[PDB]
């Protein structure tokens, strides 16, 4: 089902625009099964917000 | 300095850009918690009592924090792949009560 | 700005004047929570749906504060005190020790 938890733990461990790009794809894959997920819909907004600040 | 209590907060889903997936409602009253957790009645853990006493002796240790201690669910509508409406109950969306933790 | 995490804190009961009733221990490792609950990261970490929302609202309007870094998992300790009969009484005090922090 919704796998944003797996995408998040994977990005958070990397952070401790190469990890953001990997996290943007991951969330776009599980996107279909995350259709009504609050933590996913915040992640889409979160990733988008870090693509502008810092811009890459 | 104003003490720990709930404060009103209407969340308009279009303002946070969540109107791209939430069919209904257009927003809701979430509320929020804010205020001082002072040494001298509030809902607090034993840890929050201790941290507050430690803070009164050493300022470098912060006071307990004013956070939601009682929350309630709301139901929202979204769409599935087929543009069919799906109702879902989202837990801990509304603040019923604040406390020091 | 450092993110939400646990920080060490030894509580010496004499320093808080609680040594007038707590026979044992002389103190304990309480710990404490501190740090920013930022928009991308805060989500999980560990947070309620309200904390996710408040954090998103804050990223749009700063006048609304961020979620707060508080203990989300606590554990108990046992202490010794005296009753009226000057006899030692053991008691387990709940939520004394931070095991984990989260954004609420
Ligand atoms: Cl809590």
């Amino acid at each position: 089902q919704c796998r944003i938890q797996k995408c998040t733990t994977d990005f958070v461990s990397l952070t401790s625009c190469k990890a953001l790009r990997a996290y943007a794809g991951c969330t776009q894959r599980t996107s279909k099964a995350c259709r009504g997920n609050l933590v996913y819909h915040s992640a889409v907004l979160g990733i988008s917000d870090l693509m502008s600040q810092r811009n890459c | 300095k104003s003490s720990c209590k709930r404060h009103p907060l209407y969340v308009d889903f279009s303002d946070v850009g969540w109107n791209d997936w939430i069919v209904a409602p257009p927003g809701y009253h979430a509320f929020y918690c804010h205020g001082e957790c002072p040494f001298p009645h509030l809902n607090s853990t034993n840890h929050a009592i201790v941290q507050t006493l430690v803070n009164s002796v050493n300022s470098k240790i912060p006071k307990a924090c004013c956070v939601p201690t009682e929350l309630s669910a709301i139901s929202m509508l979204y769409l599935d792949e087929n543009e069919k409406v799906v109702l879902k109950n989202y837990q801990d969306m509304v603040v019923e009560g604040c406390g020091c933790r």
